[PDB]
C-alpha cells in the first residue's frame, strides 16, 4: 500500500516540516517552512556509473541541495527517491542540521522510510 | 539613456519630466470644464462638441454616474477617462463589499490617487493623461468637490477648472469667490464663468449640465429644455 | 538608412506603419526546398522534394501523417514544423478520444492561425518560421489549405512554396482548369510535372527524391516514398 | 467580489488589467538576495492599510 | 517624436504617444471600406482586392458574422482582425449564456474598446493595428452602428468609412440623405462610392462585396444575392 | 443586554464608543488602522463584516444610532 | 551646470541622491526644535489661490499615540510613507504588546526607503522626514534622508532657505529652552522668510509631550500668532 | 500537518487502483498508479497568455516518461476540474495505467473527487 | 556581473574607487588591547550627542567595526551582522568567532557580485574584537567580498601615505596601547590642521575576565593632542 508520515523540528529560528510519502521501493520526501513546493529531484542507483543517476525536475538549476540529498539517500536505501527541498537559507551548514534530523527520525523510525 | 526618456530617473535639478508631459497630454482634448459649490448644491459643467455631421452625437458625453449618489466629470484623453471611470465604478463596488457602506468621495479620491502614484515610480507603465473631478454630499459635511491629477495629488476645492483656459476660469473664480449661494445663482455663476471665459454666446445643445442637492442627494444630468430655460433666466 | 532602430523587436511599429521582424520571418519559409499541392474532386495530393545531398548523412521527413483523414507538408524551421505537428496531433486525438467523431479541417486551421498569431505581439517573442501545406478530406470533400508564419492562411485550389516555386506557381495556374476532372493517375502527374519545374533544365525526377501522399474517398492518408513511387514515376514524359 | 465577477460584470479587459499590473510590479524578486517588502504591489492589491 | 516613439509607455514633449499613431497609420495601407446606417438597416461594403487566380472564391473574407444579429467589416492586419472578431464573439456568448438576452451593440463595442485600449500602455505589447466597424438592427432598437479605432475610442456613425481612402469615401457619403432612404437604394449608392473611390492605375482589378442586415432580413446579416450585387455593379459601372 | 433610549446598556475593549462580550486585538489594530486612515470614528457595520470573516454579542453607537448584533 | 549619467558622483556620493536631495531642497520650510520638555513641529502650507480647502488635506500626521512627523518634498510619498510607518506600528505592538519605540520605527521608515536606492526598474523617493517621539519621559528628534541615512537632532530646518533657519536656530537656542518659548521660537524662524501675511490658516503646528502627539486646532495657533 | 492529505483504493475496471491527494499553496498532488509506484509525471499549468484569466487554458509538460498525445489529453481531461476547483492552480500528476479508455477516465474522476482536500 | 576582456569587474572596481574619497580610518593591534581611530567630516552644534554619525559601531560585548562608505548600506550590514550574531549566540550558547561573522557578512556581501541585478554594496569594514581561540584580532573588508587580518591598516581618503608611515614606524611585540595611541595620533595628524574635536577614538581591551570597550573623551583627546605637541616641540 502507500503510507504517509508526517513530523517536524526547529532549526535556528525556524520550524521545518517534513513529509514523506512511501511506495513500492520508492520514496518521496518535502522539506520546508511554508506550503511552496519549487525544487523537484530524482535519483537512481546504476550499474553504468559510480555516483547515482539523477536529474533535476523541477526549479532553478543552480540549487544542488535536492539532487545531491536524493543521490546521498538513494544511495544509502537502495531505492527510487524523489527529494524537494524548499528551504531558502543561505547558511550552508543549516542543510547539515536539517540532514542530521532526517538521519534520527530514520533510525527513529524505520519502517516508515 | 537621457533625464527625461525615463519615468524612474530625477533630474539634475530634481524634475520629473514624463509627469510634466502627462500633465501637457491634458490639453490635447481642446475642452475645458468648471465645477462650482454651492451652499447647499454642487455643479459641474462641460463644453461639447460634435463637429462632424455624420457622427451620432448621443454618444458623445464627458458626464458620468460613479454611484447613484457621487457624480463625475473628465477631461483629457477619451479612452483614458473610460478606462479610469471603469477603474473607479470598481473601487467603489469593492469599498461597499469590503466595508458595509458607500465609499465617501474624499475616500474614493485618494484611493483613486493611490493608485495613480505607483504609476510615477515604475518604469513598466505609463500614467494616464486625464483629470477627474468628483462631487457628491456628505452625511455630515454637505456639498464636496475634489480633483486629481495624473501625478497623484488631490485636494478639495470651493470651485475649480481643469483643461485649457483653466488659468483664466481661476482668475475669474477667485474674485467671484473673494466677493460672495442658491442653487439658481450656482449654475448661472458656473456657466457666466465657462462664457466669459469662452467668449461665446452658448446654445442649449452646446453644454453639458450635471447637478446634485441636498434635497434629492442622487445624481442628476439636466435635459436640453432645463439648460435652455437656464439659459433665457441668465440672458 | 532609417530603418536601424525599428527592424530589431517585433513589439516596435515603423514610422511607415510596418513590422519588419514578421517580413524577416516570412523570408525563411523560401530556405527549405519545394511542394506542391493541388485538389479533384474526390482527392488530395501532396508531392515534396528532397534536399540534393546524399542519403546516408540523413534522412528527411518532408510529409507527415496527422490522422487518418489529415496530412501536412512542411518548409522551414525542423522545430517549429515538430511544434505545430504535435499540436494539431494532440486536437486531432482530443477530437476522436472525447466526441467520437473527425475533426474537421477548417476548424484545425483556424485554431493553428489563432495560436500562431499570439507570439507576434508579445515581448521577447519571435514568430513561427514554417510554412504549412494541409490536404484533408471531410463531409465537404478535399481540401487544399495553406499556412503563413504571419498568421494567415487560405484555401487553395492549388498552390506551391519552397525554395524556386515560382515555376511551379506558374504551371499550375497555366494547367488549373482541368483538374476537377482528372483521376489519381493525372492528377499525380500534373503534380510531379509542376514540381519538375523548379529543377534545372538537364535533371530529372527519380525514386530517391520525390515523396508522394495522397488522400481521398475511401482510401486514408498513404505516403510513398523510395521504390513506391515507381508505378507513379512511370509513364512521364520527356521534359 | 472576484475575477470571475469583474469579468461577469465588466468585461474581460478588467482582470487582464489587473494581472498585467501584478506582474509588472511584481518584477523586483529575487531568491538569494535579503528580505524585501512590497510597498507598490500591496498599495496595487489594496491590502497596504490592513493586517493579515 | 524621435528619441520618444520606441515604446508605448513613453510620452512626448507635447504630449503624444506616438505607437498608437504609427499603429493608426497602419491602417492606411489597407483596402477601403464603408457602412452607411439607413431607415431600416445597415449596409456594407468592401473593396477586396484578388491576389492569384489559385484561391477559391470567398476566401480571406472581410466581413465576419459576429453572432446571428451582429456584423463586423475589419481593415488593417488580418491576423489581428480574426483575434478580435474571436473576441467578441467570446463576450458575445458570454452575456447571452449570464443575461438570457441579446447584448446590446452598445456594451459590446465598449468591452471591445476597452480590449483594444488595454494594449496601450505596456512596453510588454504593442498596440493592434487594425480597425473595424459593427453593425446591428432590432425591432425594438433600429439600426446601430459602430466604429473602433486602434486608439481604443468607440463612436455611433450616421456614415463610416475606413481604409486608405476614406477621406474620399467620408465627402461622398456627405451628399446623401440615408435618414429617409431604404437599403435597395443604399446598396447602388454604396456600390456607386466604391468604385467612384478606386484606383485603377494603381491598384489591379477588385471585386466588390456586399451586406446588410435590416428589416427585410429579419434582424440577420447576410450576403446580398447574386442579382441584385449585379444590377448594383451594372448601375455603378454605367454611373462612372 | 438592553438597547436603552439613545445608547446600549451593557467587557472586552475593541474601540471607543463599541465594546463586545486574541483576535480581538488584531480586530482593534485594524479598526484603529482604519480610523487613522479615513479620520472619522469606526462604524459598528465594520467591526460586524470584519468578525464575520475573522470567524460573540456586539453592541455600540454610531452616527447612524444604537446598534446590537448577535 | 552638470548631468551625469554614472552612479557616482566625482565627489563619492550616488548621483541620483543628490538629485533627490535637490528635488527636496526646493519644497516648502518646515522647522523641529526639540525644548526641554517636548518636540515641536511646524511647516508653511501656503496655498496658491483661496479657492482651496484647507480642512482637506494635512502635512502634519501623526502615526500613533506617541509619534508625529512632517515632511518637506513631494507629497504622494509622504502619504504612501505614512501608512507603512502606521502598519509597521501596528505590527510592533500586536507582535511585542508594547509601544514601539522611536528609534526602531525610524530604523524600519530607513530601511524601506534604502530598499528603493539598490533595485532596477524604480526611483528613490524625493521626501525628507522630521520624527518626534517621546520615550522613558525623555523627547526624541530625527530627520532622515532620501536615501535612509538619519541622524537624532535638537533643532534643524529643511525646505527652502534651510541654511539661514539653521544660523538663526543656532544663534537663538538655549539649553534650557521650555515649550512655549520653543514655540515662539519656531514660530519666528517660519516667519523669517515668509514673502506673505502669516495667518492662523497657512501654517501648520504640532506637539508632543508626556500625554502624547496632537495636532493645534487652528485656534491655538492664532492665540500663539496673538503674542508675538 | 501543514501539507493535508488524503488516500483511498478501489478497483477501477477489474484492475486494482490507489488514488492519493495532497495540498500545497501552489500545487495539487495526484498520484494514480495501478503498479504501486509512480511512472510518467506530468505538469498541468495555467497559461500564461490567455485571454480569459478567470478560466485559462492549460499547458501540459512531461517531465519524467514517455511523451505521446494521448498522455497529455488523458491528463487534461483527468485533471482540468481539480485545476479549475482549486482557484486556477497547478497540478502535478504522476500516473500509471495500463490501458488508456474514456470510461475508465470516467471511473477515475469520480475517485478523485472523492478524495477531494482542495 | 559581467567580465571585462581582461577579466575585471567594472562595478567593484567603481565601488572601490568611490571608497577612495570616503574619511579615513585607522586600525591598530597592540600587545593588551586594539584600537580605531576615525575622521569626523562632518560636525555641527546642534546634534544631540547620540546617533551622531557615530562611525564606531558596537556588534556584540566582544566586537566593534567602523565603515568608510554608504551610511545606509552600512546601517543595513551592521544590522545584519547583530542578527547573525544573535542568531548563533541562541543555537550554540557560546559568542560567535570574529572570523566566522566576517565570514558570514563577506558571503552576503560576495552573493550580490554575482547574482541577480543590483548594484554591490559601497562599504568598506574594519573589525576588531576578542575571542579564547586567538585572543586581539584585526580584520578589513571591501566591497568585493576580500577579507584578511592585519596588524596596522587603514582605509579611506589618503590610505597609502598612512599605510607607508606605519609600515615605517611599526614594530611588533613591542608596541602597547600608550605606544599606539601616540602613532595613531601622528599619523592622522599627518595625513589629515587637525583639531581635537574632529576625531574619534575608540579602545578595546580586558579586565577581569571582561571585554571592555570604551570611546575616548574629548579631554582625553585634548590631553593625547598636547602631548604629542609638546613631544614635537621638544624634538625640534
Amino acid at each position: 500500500d502507500v503510507s504517509l508520515h508526517n513530523f517536524s523540528a526547529r532549526l535556528w529560528e525556524q520550524l521545518v516540516h517534513f513529509h514523506v510519502m512511501r511506495l513500492t521501493d520508492s520514496l518521496f520526501l518535502w522539506v520546508g517552512a511554508t506550503p511552496h513546493l519549487r525544487n523537484l529531484a530524482v535519483a537512481m542507483c546504476s550499474r553504468y556509473d559510480s555516483i547515482p543517476v539523477s536529474t533535476s525536475l523541477l526549479g532553478d538549476t543552480s540549487d544542488t541541495t535536492s539532487t545531491g540529498l536524493a543521490q546521498r539517500l538513494a544511495r544509502k536505501t537502495n531505492k527510487q527517491v524523489f527529494v524537494s527541498y524548499n528551504l531558502q537559507n543561505t547558511d550552508s551548514n543549516f542543510a547539515l542540521l536539517v540532514e542530521n534530523r532526517i538521519k534520527e527520525e530514520m533510525e527513529a523510525f524505520p519502517e516508515k522510510f | 539613456a537621457g533625464f527625461d526618456r525615463h519615468i524612474t530617473i530625477f533630474s539634475p535639478e530634481g524634475r520629473l519630466y514624463q509627469v510634466e508631459y502627462a500633465f501637457k497630454a491634458i490639453n490635447q482634448g481642446g475642452l475645458t470644464s468648471v465645477a462650482v459649490r454651492g451652499k447647499d448644491c454642487a455643479v459641474i459643467v462641460t463644453q461639447k462638441k460634435v463637429p462632424d455631421k455624420l457622427l451620432d452625437s448621443s454618444t458623445v458625453t464627458h458626464l458620468f454616474k460613479i454611484t447613484e449618489n457621487i457624480g463625475c466629470v473628465m477631461t483629457g484623453m477619451t479612452a483614458d477617462s473610460r478606462s479610469q471611470v471603469q477603474r473607479a465604478r470598481y473601487e467603489a463596488a469593492n469599498w461597499k463589499y469590503k466595508y458595509g457602506y458607500e465609499i465617501p468621495v474624499d475616500m474614493l479620491c485618494k484611493r483613486i490617487a493611490d493608485i495613480s502614484q505607483v504609476y510615477t515610480q515604475n518604469a513598466e507603465m505609463r500614467p494616464l493623461g486625464c483629470c477627474m473631478i468628483l462631487i457628491g454630499i456628505d452625511e455630515e459635511q454637505g456639498p464636496q468637490v475634489y480633483k486629481c491629477d495624473p501625478a497623484g495629488y488631490y485636494c478639495g476645492f470651493k470651485a475649480t477648472a481643469a483643461g485649457v483656459k483653466q488659468t483664466e476660469s481661476t482668475s475669474f473664480l477667485e474674485k467671484k469667490v473673494k466677493k460672495k449661494w442658491t442653487f439658481e445663482q450656482t449654475v448661472e455663476t458656473a456657466i457666466t464663468c465657462l462664457s466669459t471665459v469662452l467668449s461665446i454666446d452658448f446654445k442649449p445643445s452646446e453644454i453639458e449640465v450635471g447637478v446634485v442637492t441636498v434635497e434629492n442627494p442622487k445624481f442628476r444630468i439636466l435635459t436640453e429644455a432645463e439648460i435652455d430655460a437656464h439659459l433665457v433666466a441668465l440672458a | 538608412m532609417f530603418r536601424n532602430q525599428y527592424d530589431n523587436d517585433v513589439t516596435v511599429w515603423s514610422p511607415q506603419g510596418r513590422i519588419h521582424q514578421i517580413e524577416y520571418a516570412m523570408e525563411a519559409v523560401k530556405q527549405g526546398s519545394a511542394t506542391v499541392g493541388l485538389k479533384s474532386k474526390t482527392h488530395a495530393v501532396l508531392v515534396a522534394l528532397k534536399r540534393a545531398q546524399s542519403e546516408l548523412a540523413a534522412h528527411q521527413k518532408k510529409i507527415l501523417h496527422v490522422d487518418n483523414h489529415i496530412g501536412i507538408s512542411i518548409a522551414g524551421l525542423t522545430a517549429d514544423a515538430r511544434l505545430l505537428c504535435n499540436f494539431m496531433r494532440q486536437e486531432c486525438l482530443d477530437s476522436r478520444f472525447v466526441f467520437d467523431r473527425p475533426l474537421p479541417v477548417s476548424r484545425l486551421v483556424s485554431l493553428i492561425g489563432s495560436k500562431t498569431q499570439i507570439p507576434t505581439q508579445r515581448y521577447g517573442r519571435r514568430p513561427y518560421g514554417v510554412g504549412l501545406l494541409i490536404a484533408g478530406y471531410d463531409d465537404m470533400g478535399p481540401h487544399i489549405f495553406q499556412t503563413c508564419p504571419s498568421a494567415n492562411y487560405f484555401d487553395c485550389r492549388a498552390m506551391s512554396i519552397g525554395a524556386r516555386s515560382q515555376s511551379a506557381r506558374t504551371y499550375l495556374e497555366r494547367h488549373m482548369s482541368e483538374f476537377m476532372e482528372c483521376n489519381l493517375n493525372e492528377l499525380v502527374k500534373h503534380g510531379l510535372r509542376a514540381l519538375r519545374e523548379t529543377l534545372p533544365a538537364e535533371q530529372d525526377l527519380t525514386t530517391k527524391n520525390v515523396s508522394i501522399g495522397i488522400v481521398g474517398k475511401d482510401l486514408e492518408f498513404t505516403i510513398y516514398d523510395d521504390d513506391d513511387v515507381s508505378p507513379f514515376l512511370e509513364g512521364l514524359e520527356e521534359r | 467580489m472576484n475575477f470571475s465577477t469583474l469579468r461577469n460584470i465588466q468585461g474581460l479587459f478588467a482582470p487582464l488589467k489587473l494581472q498585467m499590473e501584478f506582474k509588472a510590479v511584481q518584477q523586483v524578486q529575487r531568491l538569494p538576495f535579503l528580505s524585501s517588502s512590497n510597498l507598490s504591489l500591496d498599495v496595487l492589491r489594496g491590502n497596504d492599510e490592513t493586517i493579515g | 517624436g524621435t528619441g520618444y516613439d520606441l515604446s508605448a509607455s513613453t510620452f512626448s514633449p507635447d504630449g503624444r504617444v506616438f505607437q498608437v499613431e504609427y499603429a493608426m497609420k497602419a491602417v492606411e495601407n489597407s483596402s477601403t471600406a464603408i457602412g452607411i446606417r439607413c431607415k431600416d438597416g445597415v449596409v456594407f461594403g468592401v473593396e477586396k482586392l484578388v491576389l492569384s487566380k489559385l484561391y477559391e472564391e470567398g476566401s480571406n473574407k472581410r466581413l465576419f458574422n459576429v453572432d446571428r444579429h451582429v456584423g463586423m467589416a475589419v481593415a488593417g492586419l488580418l491576423a489581428d482582425a480574426r483575434s478580435l472578431a474571436d473576441i467578441a464573439r467570446e463576450e458575445a456568448s458570454n452575456f447571452r449564456s449570464n443575461f438570457g438576452y441579446n447584448i446590446p451593440l452598445k456594451h459590446l463595442a465598449d468591452r471591445v474598446a476597452m480590449y483594444v485600449h488595454a494594449y496601450t500602455l505596456y512596453s510588454a505589447v504593442r498596440p493592434f493595428g487594425c480597425s473595424f466597424m459593427l453593425g446591428s438592427y432590432s425591432v425594438n432598437d433600429g439600426a446601430q452602428l459602430y466604429m473602433i479605432d486602434p486608439s481604443g475610442v468607440s463612436y455611433g456613425y450616421w456614415g463610416c468609412a475606413i481604409g486608405k481612402a476614406r477621406q474620399a469615401a467620408k465627402t461622398e457619403i456627405e451628399k446623401l440623405q440615408m435618414k429617409e432612404m431604404t437599403c435597395r437604394d443604399i446598396v447602388k449608392e454604396v456600390a456607386k462610392i466604391i468604385y467612384i473611390v478606386h484606383d485603377e492605375v494603381k491598384d489591379k482589378a477588385f471585386e466588390l462585396e456586399l451586406s446588410w442586415v435590416g428589416e427585410l432580413t429579419n434582424g440577420r446579416h447576410e450576403i446580398v444575392p447574386k442579382d441584385i450585387r449585379e444590377e448594383a455593379e451594372k448601375y455603378a459601372k454605367e454611373s462612372l | 443586554g438592553v438597547v436603552y433610549k439613545d445608547g446600549i446598556v451593557l467587557i472586552h475593549f475593541i474601540s471607543p464608543n463599541i465594546y463586545c462580550c486574541m483576535t480581538t486585538q488584531l480586530i482593534s489594530s485594524n479598526l484603529e488602522l482604519h480610523s487613522l486612515s479615513t479620520g472619522r470614528l469606526p462604524r459598528v457595520v465594520t467591526a460586524n463584516r470584519m468578525l464575520k470573516q475573522m470567524l460573540l454579542v456586539l453592541g455600540g453607537v454610531d452616527v447612524t444610532g444604537p446598534h446590537l448584533y448577535s | 551646470y552638470s548631468f551625469s549619467l554614472t552612479t557616482f558622483s566625482p565627489s563619492g556620493k550616488l548621483v541620483q541622491i543628490e538629485y533627490a536631495l535637490a528635488a527636496v531642497a526646493g519644497g516648502a520650510p518646515s522647522v523641529g526644535i526639540k525644548a526641554a520638555n517636548g518636540v515641536v513641529l511646524a511647516t508653511e502650507k501656503k496655498q496658491k489661490s483661496i479657492l482651496y480647502d484647507e480642512r482637506s488635506v494635512h502635512k502634519v500626521e501623526p502615526i500613533t499615540k506617541h509619534i508625529g512627523l512632517v515632511y518637506s518634498g513631494m507629497g504622494p510619498d509622504y502619504r504612501v510613507l505614512v501608512h507603512r510607518a502606521r502598519k509597521l506600528a501596528q505590527q510592533y505592538y500586536l507582535v511585542y504588546q508594547e509601544p514601539i519605540p522611536t528609534a526602531q520605527l525610524v530604523q524600519r521608515v530607513a530601511s524601506v526607503m534604502q530598499e528603493y536606492t539598490q533595485s532596477g526598474g524604480v526611483r528613490p523617493f524625493g521626501v525628507s522626514l522630521l520624527i518626534c517621539g517621546w520615550n522613558e519621559g525623555r523627547p526624541y528628534l530625527f530627520q532622515s534622508d532620501p536615501s535612509g541615512a538619519y541622524f537624532a537632532w535638537k533643532a534643524t530646518a529643511m525646505g527652502k532657505n534651510y541654511v539661514n533657519g539653521k544660523t538663526f536656530l543656532e544663534k537663538r537656542y538655549n539649553e534650557d529652552l521650555e515649550l512655549e518659548d520653543a514655540i515662539h521660537t519656531a514660530i519666528l524662524t517660519l516667519k523669517e522668510s515668509f514673502e506673505g501675511q502669516m495667518t492662523e490658516d497657512n501654517i501648520e503646528v504640532g506637539i508632543c509631550n508626556e500625554a502624547g502627539f496632537r495636532r493645534l486646532t487652528p485656534t491655538e495657533v492664532k492665540d500663539y500668532l496673538a503674542a508675538i | 500537518p501543514l501539507v493535508i492529505s488524503k488516500q483511498k483504493t478501489e478497483v477501477v475496471c477489474g484492475v486494482p487502483t490507489q488514488v492519493v491527494c495532497t495540498a500545497f499553496s501552489s500545487h495539487i498532488l495526484v498520484v494514480v498508479t495501478q503498479f504501486g509506484k509512480m511512472g510518467t509525471l506530468v505538469s498541468l499549468e495555467p497559461s500564461s497568455v490567455a485571454s480569459d484569466v478567470s478560466k485559462p487554458v492549460l499547458t501540459t509538460k512531461v517531465l519524467l516518461g514517455q511523451d505521446e498525445p494521448l498522455i497529455h489529453v488523458f491528463a487534461k481531461n483527468l485533471v482540468a476540474f481539480v485545476s479549475q476547483e482549486a482557484g486556477n492552480r497547478a497540478v502535478l500528476l504522476a500516473v500509471a495505467v495500463k490501458d488508456k479508455s474514456m470510461e475508465g477516465l470516467k471511473a477515475l474522476r469520480e475517485v478523485i473527487r472523492v478524495c477531494q482536500v482542495w | 556581473t559581467i567580465f571585462s576582456p581582461e577579466g575585471r569587474l567594472y562595478q567593484v572596481e567603481y565601488a572601490m574607487e568611490a571608497i577612495g574619497h570616503a574619511g579615513t580610518c585607522l586600525g591598530i593591534l597592540a600587545n593588551d588591547g586594539v584600537l580605531l581611530a576615525a575622521e569626523r567630516r562632518n560636525i555641527h552644534k546642534l546634534l544631540d550627542e547620540v546617533f551622531f554619525s557615530e562611525k564606531i559601531y558596537k556588534l556584540n560585548e566582544d566586537m566593534a567595526c567602523s565603515v568608510a562608505g554608504i551610511t545606509s548600506d552600512a546601517n543595513v550590514l551592521t544590522n545584519e551582522l547583530r542578527l547573525i550574531a544573535q542568531r548563533y549566540l541562541l543555537q550554540y550558547q557560546e559568542p560567535i568567532p570574529c572570523e566566522q561573522l566576517v565570514t558570514a557578512l563577506c558571503d552576503i556581501k560576495q552573493a550580490y557580485t554575482q547574482f541577480g541585478g543590483k548594484r554591490p554594496f559601497g562599504v568598506s569594514l574594519l573589525y576588531i574584537g576578542w575571542d579564547k581561540h586567538y585572543g586581539f584580532q584585526l580584520y578589513q573588508s571591501d566591497p568585493s567580498g576580500n577579507y584578511g587580518g592585519w596588524k596596522a591598516t587603514c582605509i579611506g581618503n589618503n590610505s597609502a601615505a598612512a599605510v607607508s608611515m606605519l609600515k615605517q614606524d611599526y614594530k611588533e611585540g613591542e608596541m602597547t596601547l600608550k605606544s599606539a595611541l601616540a602613532l595613531a595620533i601622528k599619523v592622522l595628524n599627518k595625513t589629515m590642521k587637525l583639531s581635537a574635536e574632529k576625531v574619534e577614538i575608540a579602545t578595546l581591551t580586558r579586565e577581569n575576565g571582561k571585554t571592555v570597550i570604551r570611546v575616548l573623551k574629548q579631554k582625553e583627546v585634548e590631553q593625547l593632542i598636547k602631548k604629542h605637541e609638546e613631544e614635537e616641540a621638544k624634538a625640534e
